Order: C-alpha cells, then structure tokens, then sequence
C-alpha cells in the first residue's frame, strides 16, 4: 500500500508450540524506515488485523 | 439461546479428549485453523475461551483420520462436527440443554468417543 | 472460415472451435476458471456462461468453453440475464471458500480472487451494500498437508474444478489424484504418495486458486513483490 | 484375498470387452463387501494392482456409491429409508426409537458387535412404508414396535431374519392401509 | 372400449402383469409353458431390422423412465451398420423415490423382459446388453442371474440363434444403490467402473458412446412393452388413451391411501379413478399430490385437478410432468416444510458435485434455509432468498438433476407459501408426523 516503500516485512513459519502470532504465518522481519515514510496511514487502512497503528511518541532525532 | 455458552465449553471438552487420547497413544495432536473471529478481530472485544475452529488427530503417515470443527459466532445453526475422511460417516453434535452434548439423542460421553476413535484409527490407519 | 458477430462486433473463426475462444478473440470476455490452455474442456464450474443466437435467443444459457461455433451466431455477454447468473456463480463458489486471502500464499495472482471482483455485481444508487448471502457454517477439513517434498495440499481451499486431476490422467499418463467422495462432502485426496512421477509439480502453477502449492516457496515473500525474470532452463537439452 | 478364489476372477473378467477393463473394480469390490463386511486397504491395493490401475482411482470408485463400507460393521448392518414416503409412515420416529433402545448412531458399533446403523435414502418400496435392510438380505417390509421387537428378538437370539418369521402382513405388490 | 380406452371396460386387457403375487413363475419353463418365446422366433424368421423400427416408431411408445422422448426417433439415431458393435443397457436402477414398478418386473416375470432385450436387440444389431440392477435389489440381482443362465442353457439367449443369425447375451452388473448413477450418460461410465459422474453432451451414445462403440440405453418398462407390440400389432398397441399418449402404463401409488400398490392402468386416467375405484379412496385428506416421480413439482388437491388425465400432453400444460407414475399424496397433518426438507435433503444427498451450482448451491447453501425455516429460528428473510436462489440454480447445472431438484420447491413455494412463511416468520418449528404405527 505505502508511497515511500518503507515497509517491509520478510514473513516467516509459525513455531506451534510457542506461536508468536495467532495465524499460521507471522513477521520474522518487520522494519520501518522512518526517514523516507511520509506518514499516510495508508499502511493502517490497508493493514486488515490492524495491527500498524500510528503512535502518540513523536520526538525523535 | 445461553445454549452459546454450553457449546463452547463442550468445544473445550472436545479438545480436552483429544490431547490425552492423542498423547496415549502416540498419535498426533494438530491446530488446523484459528477462527477468522479471532484472527480479525482488533476492536471487537474477544469472549471466547478458545481460538480453535479446526482441529485433528493424525496418525504415524500424516493424514489426519479425524476432524473436529466447531461453528463460530456468525452462525445459523451452530454445531459441533467430527467427520471420519474416506468413510462418510459425519456426525452432528447440537446440544440439548443440560443433557449434554448428544449425537441426535444419544448422549456424547469421552467412552463413547475413545471408542470412535479407535475404530477410525484401527480401520483408516496404514501407519 | 464462419461468420460470428459478438454483441456487435464480427470474427472469423476456423470451424468447430469452442465459441469461448471467439468471445475472447473478439475482445469481450467471460470469466472461467475450469478449463486452462492445451487440456481438454469438461464444462464443469459453470462460470462461462453466455447467451447464443442463430435471430431467436435460446432457453438455456450455454457454456461457452463447450459448444461448436456455427454460421452467423450472436453470443452475448453484456445482458442483464448474463452478468446476474455469472454474479450468482461467483457468490456460489465462495460459499464454502474459507478466508485466508492475506496468508494465502497465492496472493495478489488467485483466479478465484481476481475473477470475484471482476463479476461480482449485485444490486447495491443509494442503497445498502451487500456482501455474501450465505450465512451457515462453512466447510471444513485439513490443510497444510504434504503431498510431497515438493507440493503441499490445502484441502480447504480447492473450488472443484477438474484442471489438476484432469492433467494427471491425461498428460503424464500417471494418474495419482481423484476426487474422493460425492455431493458437498467430496475433496481430492490422495492414496499414492510421495506422489511418484518427474511430473508431478506442474500441477502447482495450473490450479486456479491456492489449494495447491509449491513448498519450496512456502512462506519466503508475497506472490507480488518478486522480480519476475524470463530465463532458459539449462539444466537438460530441451 | 482373490489368490484362492481363481475362478471368480475370470467369472468377473470374462464377462467384458478386454478393453473394457476398468469394468471389474465394482464386481471385485462387491465380493470383499459381502464375504468381510467392509472393506479394507489391502484388498483395495490388490484390486488396483489386478486391474492394472492405481490405487488412488480405485480409490475415487470405491468410496462413491452408498453401500460400500470402509469401518467396523457389527452382523447387522441396519438400513433405514429417510426418504419422504417413508417419514409419512413414520420412519422418522422409528429411528428415533431404534438408536435410542440400541445406544449407537452411525458408524459406530454395538458392544455386543451385533449391530451396525446406517442411514440409507428412498429404496423404493413406498407402498409397504418404512422398510429397513439387513446386510444385503431381502427387505423388511412395515416396521411397527411389534414387526420390529420380533425382529430384533431372533437377531439377538441367534437366528437371521430370513430363517424366521414376524407378525402382521405386508402384500406382494399391493397391501392394504397405512 | 374404443380407440380412447381409458378407465377399466372390457376390452382392455391386462398384459405386464397377471404372473406377480403368484410364486413360481420365474422358471424358464413356466414361462415356456404359457407360450411364451413364440413372438421371439416370429420376428427371428420374419421381419428386418427396418420394419421393427418402422413399427415402433408408429406404436405410440415413448420413453417410459423418468423421460419421454418417442422411441423409434431414439433408434433412428442407429447407425445401421458399419462394421462398429452396438450394446442394449437395460436400466433397471430406477430408484427416483417414489417408483418401485420396475421392481417386480425383474423379480417374477424375468423370462419377459428377456425376451424384450432379444427383440429390441435384433432390431439395433446389437450383440451384448448390459443389465445395470439397483444394487440394493438382492432377489432381483438373483433371479437375474438365475434367468440369464436358464435361458442360456436351453439356448435361446446364446451365440447363434434358431435358424437364424443374430446372437445376443447378457450380462447382470449389481450396481451400488446411488440414484445419479441412473442418467442415461452417467450408467456408460457406472458400469465402465471409472467413477460415477455424467458425460458432455455433443455426441449422444447413439452417434457414439460407451467404449467408442455406440450404445442405446433403454427403461425396463419400454422394453417389456415392446412384447405386446411386436406381438399383437401396433394397432393393438394405439388404442390405449389418447394419441401421443398411447400405451399402459404401471401407476403406483403411495401416502395413506386405502390400498397402494401397483394399478396397471391405460394411460390418460384421470387421478380420481385411480384413488377411488382402485385404491379405494384416501385414509386423510389431501394437502398436496406430487404426480408422477420425484421430479415433478407438488399440485394442490383439487377438483379441476383430479380429473386432467396421466399422460405427456396434459400434466405437461399444468406445470408438472409425469415421471414414473409413481404418485405420492400428501396428508395435510404435516407441514409442507417438512414434506421438502425431506425431499430435498435427499436430492441435496445425491448430487455428484461435479457442478458448482449443484455443489455448493443446493447441498450446501440451500438445504440450510430449509433447516432454518423448520426449526423455527425461521425469518421472512429466508424465504425471500430462498425465492431469488431458484433461476440461479434451474439454468445453470450441467446435467438435469438439479432441475429434479429445484422444480418441487419451485412450484411448492407458489401454492402452499402461507406455510413457508408461517413457520418462518412466526419462529415456530414444524409439529412431528404423527403416524409411526
Ligand atoms: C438425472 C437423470 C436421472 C435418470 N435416472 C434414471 C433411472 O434411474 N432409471 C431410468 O431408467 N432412467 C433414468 N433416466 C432417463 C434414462 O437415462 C433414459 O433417458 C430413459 O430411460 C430413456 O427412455 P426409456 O427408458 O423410457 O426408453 C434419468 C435421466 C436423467 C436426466
Ligand atoms: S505512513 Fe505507512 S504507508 Fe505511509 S509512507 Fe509511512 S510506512 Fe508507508
Ligand atoms: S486443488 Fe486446484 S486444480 Fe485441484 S481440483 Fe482443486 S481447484 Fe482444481
Ligand atoms: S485461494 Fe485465493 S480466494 Fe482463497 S484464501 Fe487464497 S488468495 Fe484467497
Ligand atoms: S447437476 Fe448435480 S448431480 Fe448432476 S452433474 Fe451437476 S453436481 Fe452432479
Ligand atoms: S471454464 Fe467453463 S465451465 Fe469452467
Ligand atoms: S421413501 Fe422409503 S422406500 Fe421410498
């Protein structure tokens, strides 16, 4: 969904007995590139567990 | 109807059996699927004391030689399913209020099922 | 070579070819999901549904990856009969299809996907919208299952058309897959296994939907986002 | 399992066109039902590699049609008709009561191992309605508590239904009141 | 009497049965001893291939399953001899609910419907018939094989014939119950013992069909008519009911009705002669009649209705058909609902899944509506769906038994709705059949 391509996630197979997420499939990678993003919230609507939730926290550098 | 309630703790109850058999006797226990009610949710607050739709018992090949599924919360007519594969046999628990958990009428009991079980297993089994 | 007119424009069309292909040729179009190229129609998902004229309609709508093409025929797919029953396939399919387009390792490439939000169209100006009409308990069997160092076998997902038991018995000559039981209960299954044959893998990129894939690429990037590189296989003569 | 039984396979295979080959896995089938009471992979392995085919077809025949059995059976493999007919008679309440007296639904069996249930669909004799089959021996024809508790006497007993007799009458091709 | 020759009067004169309910009467030589085999060695030494089609085609008869398409156009189709086999399948799994005359035919007068396959078999130069026997039907099944191997011996049913030339055998295939099985295109693959589910329909097994040899496929009932037939003229034959409704046929009869059973009756009876005169009237009155088979669609009990005739031209322009003649009445005790979540849980049962409309749609999406209008969790809803479901499921099967299943709860929804909606809408399940004796 994003206009900047600063999400990617690498996805991974599920242990089953010490599942990390609830599906079968989950994000052994997930990385963000705050310094090309542009802050849509795109990512959010498309998201469909919504599980990317933008933040309060804003003070970084 | 609160028949909701019984329901999925007679889902529980199902599971409960299914991992002493399977541990028993060496044959396997699996997850199939989580509930899309689960998955999906985010807002809606859970309830549910379990997340299992679909779950199975394996033998030593790797087919499974049972299914257990549950109905979720949208359904019409929730029920509680086992199914034998190759054999069409399919059996269809509702619930009677404090009864129990009854095929039709006849009671559901663990006996009941580990006998079912065995004869799935003795009978399907290549392993 | 014989004369077809579709809706309102003409192709020509070398005789006894199903008339599918000259709707397709002639730039409307029809969804389908049954019959993949170099194997044989069995007209079975009941998707490729037109109307046929040779002027007087007909009473029945035919499927179009079936019959013969004749002199002067008219077929439809614009009318208001056409889209409804294609629409009403669709919601049929997905009856018993149960949810799992993001892990679905199919992805953004899933006819069935795909071939819904092309035709799905109900009736919905200012009105509510509607989504599926079914409202009981879905399917549901085993899934993840291995068939094969190569081919894992979803059971849940499969839509019924013939496309990879109807490969195996035709085209490698090495049948190893059929349907199972009857009626709403039916699923393919196996009774070989390891699935012997060099052959066995192609079925992967020719089921229509993501029952059947490819373990070596389970779960290693979404359908999408890959690089898709045109190459030669080098690894034999041919 | 056939290794003994020579002269029933060429009895089956003479009986078609050698090209028509694929024939015989209803007959070959047919013969373990009978003489087993039910089916097992073995045999399935076996009619496969008879019929020059692989298992996994023979597989897709075996498991259609509705007589074949692939599970434990007791000795009386019981045949009740669902079909319309036949809950106008009150075929329905005879099932309800005959799998409660029992204490087995479908595809399980007795303790004693005398007795299987199974659901079946019209069996086309509607006249005489309900009707229940035993095994693959003839048709019970009525069922009432008494027609029934006979029945279920002599089986228990230690006699077959078609070496003992029941109440009431059911006709040739015409009977009387429902 | 006459040329319309309906009801009983004295100069129609039973022939399909007169044998039944008279035990010892499937020996070769009872039989033999009746006279029988005569009208066999008559058109042997007689007549051409061309000139038993050529009567037929005159006769009247039609098909007499769960069809009705007239039967000398159906052998026409015959290529007449290239060199290429020919095959006669008697279908004698007829096991649509509600039918049961095919039944005895098999069971006490056998040596009959023989003798039909020998005439019918000489006419289509056909050489072997196949004779797919519902699986269920144990005493059939024996005395089938019993009749074959009789025949067989004393040399009537053998490998050359009387003075003659023609050669035919049969053979006895115990089928497996399972109703699909019984379409014409489905019983080629059923009894090449691949899986059961139908064929295209681009070549017709006439023009070429079971094995690339051309087949026929032809109802028990039409091959015992073609005994009398060939035997007494195609005159004999035409006098029976109206024209294009020619021919007996064998009504059997069902519900609490007085006496049920099997009423050999001339076709374009009305519905009223046969309850009353010979069934001796109901035992409860009539909520609904599903005339003929399974197939047709249920007609309220009336007056008007009672009194259209049994034939393929009358029930035609009243929204029904004639299947087998096997009638069903429906008692008005119980509830319309639970009549078709009966029948449609069987039809929903039966399907081959090979269709996605059929599939899914009936066995899975539809039956469920049922179950939830008679559970009384029922809405007004369902049965507004339910309404909408029907065209996107008549059109759109591959092979007719969809049709079958669609038909009944089409026309039931149009005539006895104030129920459906009832039950439904006032959340309120159906009351139990009470009649278990
Ligand atoms: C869905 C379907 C099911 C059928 N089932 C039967 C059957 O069980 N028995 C039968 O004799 N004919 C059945 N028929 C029709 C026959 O295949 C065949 O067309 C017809 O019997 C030919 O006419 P005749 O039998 O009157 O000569 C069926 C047809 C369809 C479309
Ligand atoms: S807000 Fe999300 S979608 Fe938008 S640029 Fe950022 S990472 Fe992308
Ligand atoms: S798994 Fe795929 S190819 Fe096989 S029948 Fe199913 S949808 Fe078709
Ligand atoms: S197979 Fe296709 S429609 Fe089904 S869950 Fe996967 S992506 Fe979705
Ligand atoms: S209409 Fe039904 S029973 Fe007939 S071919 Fe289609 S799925 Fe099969
Ligand atoms: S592509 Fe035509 S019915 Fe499937
Ligand atoms: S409904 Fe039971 S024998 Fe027909």
């Amino acid at each position: 969904a994003c206009p900047a391509y600063a999400i990617y996630v690498e996805p991974a197979e599920n242990d089953p007995e010490n599942p990390v997420s609830a599906g079968e499939r989950y994000a052994k990678v997930y990385e963000i590139n705050m310094l090309r993003c542009i802050f849509c919230g795109l990512c959010e609507e498309a998201c469909p567990t919504g599980a990317i939730v933008l933040g309060y926290d804003f003070e970084m550098a | 109807a609160s028949s909701e309630r019984e329901l999925y703790e007679a889902w529980v109850e199902l599971l409960s059996w299914m991992r002493e058999y399977a541990q028993a006797k060496g044959v396997r226990f699996e997850k199939e699927a989580d509930f899309p009610d689960f998955i999906y949710r985010m807002e809606r607050p859970y309830d549910l004391p379990t997340t299992i739709m679909t779950a199975s018992l394996s033998d030593g090949l790797g087919e499974p030689f049972l299914l257990a599924d549950v109905s979720p919360r949208h359904a019409k007519l929730k029920r509680i399913g086992l199914r034998l594969p190759r054999a069409h046999i399919h059996l269809h628990a509702h619930y009677e209020p404090g009864k129990g958990l009854v095929t039709g009428k006849i009671p559901l009991t663990k006996e009941r099922f580990f006998a079912l079980a065995d004869r799935a297993r003795e009978a399907l089994a290549f392993a | 070579m014989v004369r077809v007119k579709v809706n309102d424009r003409i192709v020509e069309v070398p005789p006894g070819t199903s008339v599918m292909d000259a709707v397709f040729h002639a730039g409307y179009d029809v969804p389908l999901f049954c019959s993949e190229k170099h194997l044989s129609p069995i007209g079975a998902c009941r998707m490729c549904l037109v109307r046929i004229g040779l002027i007087q309609w007909q009473p029945k709508l035919a499927a179009s990856c079936v019959t013969a093409v004749a002199d002067g025929m008219v077929v439809d797919t614009l009318s208001d009969v056409v889209r409804e029953a294609q629409a009403g396939m669709v919601e049929f399919t997905l009856l018993n299809h149960p949810l799992d387009c993001p892990t679905c390792d199919k992805g953004g490439a899933c006819e069935l996907q795909d071939r819904t939000v092309e035709y799905g169209l109900y009736e919905k100006p200012l009105e509510l919208p509607v989504y599926t009409r079914f409202e009981f308990t879905r399917r549901h069997v085993d899934k993840h299952h291995p068939l094969s160092p190569f081919v894992i076998l979803d059971r849940e997902r499969c839509i019924h058309c013939k496309r990879c038991v109807r490969y195996f018995e035709e085209v490698p000559g090495d049948e190893v897959l059929d349907f199972i039981e009857r009626g709403v209960h039916t699923f393919i299954g196996t009774m070989d296994f390891g699935l012997p044959s060099g052959f066995s893998g192609n079925i992967t990129d020719i089921c229509p939907v993501g029952a059947l894939l490819d373990l070596t690429a389970r779960f290693r990037a979404r359908n999408w986002e890959m690089e898709e590189t045109p190459t030669t296989c080098a690894l034999c003569p041919v | 399992f056939f290794d003994d039984k020579q002269d029933f396979l060429e009895e089956t295979f003479a009986k078609y066109p050698p090209e028509g080959r694929r024939a015989a896995i209803m007959p070959l089938l047919r013969r373990v039902q009978q003489e087993e009471g039910w089916i097992r992979p073995e045999r399935i392995e076996e009619i496969a590699r008879l019929v020059g085919t692989t298992p996994t077809e023979v597989m897709g025949v075996a498991s259609f049609y509705s007589y074949y059995q692939f599970v434990p059976t007791g000795k009386y493999h019981l045949q009740v008709c669902a079909t319309l007919s036949c809950k106008l008679a009150g075929a329905e309440e005879l099932w309800d009561y005959l799998t409660e007296t029992l204490g087995i639904g479908p595809g399980e069996v007795t303790p004693d191992g005398l007795f299987s249930v199974q659901k079946v669909e019209c069996l086309g004799s509607c006249h005489t309605a309900p009707v229940i089959q035993v095994n693959d021996e003839p048709y019970v024809e009525c069922v009432t508590r008494a027609r029934l508790e006979a029945l279920l006497a002599g089986l228990r007993a230690g006699k077959r239904l078609e070496e003992i007799e029941l109440p009431g009458k059911c006709g040739h091709h015409v009977h009387e009141v429902e | 009497t006459g040329p319309i020759l309906s009801g009983l009067d004295p100069r129609f004169e039973r022939t399909l049965y007169a044998h039944v309910g008279k035990e010892g009467s499937w020996t070769l030589d009872y039989y033999l001893r009746h006279g029988g085999y005569e009208t066999a060695k008559r058109v042997l030494k007689e007549k051409t291939p061309d000139e038993v089609i050529e009567e037929v085609k005159r006769s009247g008869l039609r098909g007499r399953g769960g069809a009705g398409f007239p039967t000398g156009l159906k052998w026409s189709f015959m290529p007449k001899d290239d060199g290429k086999q020919h095959y006669l399948i008697c279908n004698a799994d007829e096991s649509e609910p509600g039918s049961f005359k095919d039944r005895y035919i098999l069971e006490d007068v056998p040596h009959l419907l023989i003798e039909g396959m020998i005439l019918a078999g000489y006419a289509i130069r056909a050489t072997v018939g196949y004779i797919y026997v519902r699986g269920e039907y144990r005493r059939a099944a024996d005395r089938l094989e019993q009749a074959i191997k009789e025949a067989r011996a004393r040399g009537y049913l053998g490998k050359n014939l009387f003075g003659t030339d023609f050669s035919f055998d049969l053979h006895v295939h115990r089928g497996a119950g399972a109703y699909i099985c019984g379409e014409e295109t489905a019983l080629m693959n059923s009894l090449e013992g691949l899986r059961a589910n139908p064929r295209l329909k681009p070549p017709f097994p006439a023009q070429s069909g079971l094995w690339g040899k051309p087949t026929t496929i032809n109802n028990v009932e039409t091959l015992a008519s073609v005994v009398p037939i060939m035997e007494r003229g195609a005159d004999w034959f035409a006098q029976m009911g109206t024209e294009q409704s020619k021919g007996m046929k064998l009504y059997q009869i069902s519900g609490p009705v007085k006496r049920p059973g099997v009423y050999e009756l001339p076709m374009g009876t009305t519905f009223r002669e046969l309850i009353y005169e010979w069934a001796g009237g109901p035992l409860e009155p009539i909520q609904a009649i599903i005339p003929g088979g399974s197939s047709t669609p249920p007609l309220p009990f009336t007056e008007e209705v009672l009194d259209t005739p049994m034939s393929y031209e009358h029930l035609q322009a009243k929204g029904s058909m004639l299947g087998t003649g096997g009638v069903i009445l429906i008692p008005e005790r119980v509830s319309m609902v639970d009549a078709m979540w009966n029948l449609t849980r069987f039809y929903a049962h039966e399907s081959c899944g090979k269709c996605t409309p059929c599939r899914e749609g009936v066995a899975g999406f539809m039956v469920n509506l049922f179950a939830k209008i008679g559970t009384g969790q029922g809405e007004e809803k369902d049965v507004e769906n339910l309404e909408a479901l029907l065209p996107l499921i008549e059109g759109r099967s591959f092979c007719p038994l969809a049709d079958a299943a669609v038909w009944p709860v089409k026309g039931s929804l149009r005539h006895f709705k104030d129920q459906y909606l009832a039950l439904a809408r006032e959340k309120r399940p159906v009351p139990r059949p009470s009649l278990w004796r």
